[PDB]
C-alpha cells in the first residue's frame, strides 16, 4: 500500500493517525488492512477517538481502547453530497446495549422503550432507530459532510502481509563501500563478475 | 375514534364509595398502551395506572381498576376525601393519541 | 424531576407565539415530549407529539397547519412555534416526558410541567 500518497503529497485536512508516526510509516508493516469508509457531519467527526461520547462509538461504528491505526478525515462538500436530505446517510441510533469493538450491526429493528413490546405496528414509543442526514451544499461550516477513511492495522501474532520498505540508493563500484543489499552486510569493492547464477 | 363519553357524571359520596368509572372506546385498543390521569384544582395531573396491567411508581392505595378493549373499567374503593379532583382517560397507539371526557366527582 | 416552562406571553391577534419546555432530572438525549391544550372550565385537547431522540412528530386534526415543532437539542429545551393565532387560543399549553434513562423506560407520561398563560387581546 502506497502510504506515501497519503501524506507526502496530499490535501487531506486533519491527518491525526494516532498509533503510528506518520512519518516512516513506509517502513513499518503489519499483518492486514481494514479500510473503512464513512460520512459524518462537519462538527462530529472529533467522536473519532477511544471511546469518549456522542452518538459515535456507542450506537455508530466504535473505536476499540488501544487501538493502532490511522484515521483521515476529509471534506466532502462535493462528490456525492448535493441538495435536499440525502436518501442514504441515516443514523444509527436506540439500541439497548453501547455495543463491543469491530462488530457490524446490519440489523434493523423496533427499538424498545416501555413495558411492553409492539408486536410490529409503530406508535407509542417502539422510536425506528434510523432518521437521514438533511444536509445540503449550502449548509454552514461545522456541518458539512467530511468523509473519513480509517485504516486499520493488526496487532497479533500472524505475519505481515502488507510490507514494503522502498528507498532507493545508487550503485558504485571499484570502491571500499558498506552495503545492506537484502540484509547482508559487508565492505568490499564491487566489479563485474562473468559466474552464471541460476535463476 | 372519539366517542369515548365516559359514563359517570357526577356523584357525591362521602368516604365509604364502592363507585367505578368506565372509559368506554370507539374499537378495543391494546392493553398496556392505555393511560388514566387524574387533573387537579389550578395544578397538573397526575398518572395512577399506565394501561390497566399494573400501578404506577408510588400514589396513594386503595383503589386499582382494569378493564376490557371496548370497555376499559376502573374502580375506587373508599379513598380520602382529597383525592376528590377531575380524572381524565387516554389512549395511545393510533395518531392522534386522543384523551377522554373526563369525570367529574363531588361530596 | 423539574420541569420550568417560561413566563406567561402576551401577543397579537394572528403573529407567533413560542413556548419553552426546559426539561432537567432526567436522560434528555432519548425521549419523548409532548404537547398539549387547556383553558378554564374546559376539556384538553391533544396537540402534538415530539420524540426528541429522533426528528418525528404528528398532529391533531385541527393542528396540521400553522404548527410546527422546533428540536432545540442543547440547553435540554423544547419550541413549538404557533402562526395565525386566533382568539378561541388563550390556553396553557403544557408539556409532558417520560422518565427515561438508559434506553428502556417508563411507558406512562409522569413528568409534566405548568404552562404558560397567553392571551391573543389588545
Amino acid at each position: 500500500a502506497d502510504y506515501s500518497v497519503l501524506y507526502n503529497s496530499a490535501s487531506f485536512s486533519t491527518f491525526k493517525c494516532y498509533g503510528v508516526s506518520p512519518t516512516k510509516l513506509n517502513d513499518l508493516c503489519f499483518t492486514n488492512v481494514y479500510a473503512d469508509s464513512f460520512v459524518i457531519r462537519g462538527d462530529e467527526v472529533r467522536q473519532i477517538a477511544p471511546g469518549q461520547t456522542g452518538k459515535i462509538a456507542d450506537y455508530n461504528y466504535k473505536l476499540p481502547d488501544d487501538f493502532t491505526g490511522c484515521v483521515i478525515a476529509w471534506n466532502s462538500n462535493n462528490l456525492d453530497s448535493k441538495v435536499g436530505g440525502n436518501y442514504n446517510y441515516l443514523y444509527r441510533l436506540f439500541r439497548k446495549s453501547n455495543l463491543k469493538p469491530f462488530e457490524r450491526d446490519i440489523s434493523t429493528e423496533i427499538y424498545q422503550a416501555g413495558s411492553t413490546p409492539c408486536n410490529g405496528v409503530e406508535g407509542f414509543n417502539c422510536y425506528f432507530p434510523l432518521q437521514s442526514y438533511g444536509f445540503q451544499p449550502t449548509n454552514g461550516v461545522g456541518y458539512q459532510p467530511y468523509r473519513v477513511v480509517v485504516l486499520s492495522f493488526e496487532l497479533l501474532h500472524a505475519p505481515a502481509t502488507v510490507c514494503g520498505p522502498k528507498k532507493s540508493t545508487n550503485l558504485v563500484k571499484n570502491k571500499c563501500v558498506n552495503f545492506n543489499f537484502n540484509g547482508l552486510t559487508g565492505t568490499g569493492v564491487l566489479t563485474e563478475s562473468n559466474k552464471k547464477f541460476l535463476p | 375514534e372519539i366517542v369515548l363519553t365516559q359514563s359517570p357524571g357526577t356523584l357525591s359520596l362521602s368516604p365509604g364509595e364502592r363507585a367505578t368509572l368506565s372509559c368506554r372506546a370507539s374499537q378495543s385498543v391494546s392493553s398496556s398502551y392505555l393511560a388514566w390521569y387524574q387533573q387537579k384544582p389550578g395544578q397538573a395531573p397526575r398518572l395512577l395506572i399506565y394501561g390497566a396491567s399494573s400501578r404506577a411508581t408510588g400514589f396513594p392505595d386503595r383503589f386499582s381498576g382494569s378493564g376490557s378493549g371496548t370497555d376499559f373499567t376502573l374502580t375506587i374503593s373508599r379513598l380520602e376525601p382529597e383525592d376528590f379532583a377531575v380524572y381524565y382517560c387516554q389512549q395511545y397507539g393510533n395518531s392522534p393519541w386522543t384523551f377522554g371526557q373526563g369525570t367529574k366527582v363531588e361530596i | 424531576m423539574q420541569l420550568v416552562q417560561s413566563g406567561p406571553e402576551v401577543k397579537k391577534p394572528g403573529t407567533s407565539v413560542k413556548v419553552s419546555c426546559k426539561a432537567s432530572g432526567f436522560t434528555f438525549t432519548s425521549s419523548a415530549v409532548q404537547w398539549v391544550r387547556q383553558a378554564r372550565g374546559q376539556r384538553l385537547e391533544w396537540i402534538g407529539w415530539i420524540v426528541v431522540g429522533s426528528g418525528n412528530t404528528n398532529y391533531a386534526q385541527k393542528f396540521q397547519e400553522r404548527v410546527t415543532i422546533t428540536r432545540d437539542m442543547s440547553t435540554s429545551t423544547a419550541y413549538m412555534e404557533l402562526s395565525s393565532l386566533r382568539s378561541e387560543d388563550t390556553a396553557v399549553y403544557y408539556c409532558a416526558a417520560p422518565y427515561c434513562s438508559g434506553g428502556s423506560c417508563f411507558d406512562g407520561f409522569d413528568i409534566w410541567g405548568q404552562g404558560t398563560m397567553v392571551t391573543v387581546s389588545s
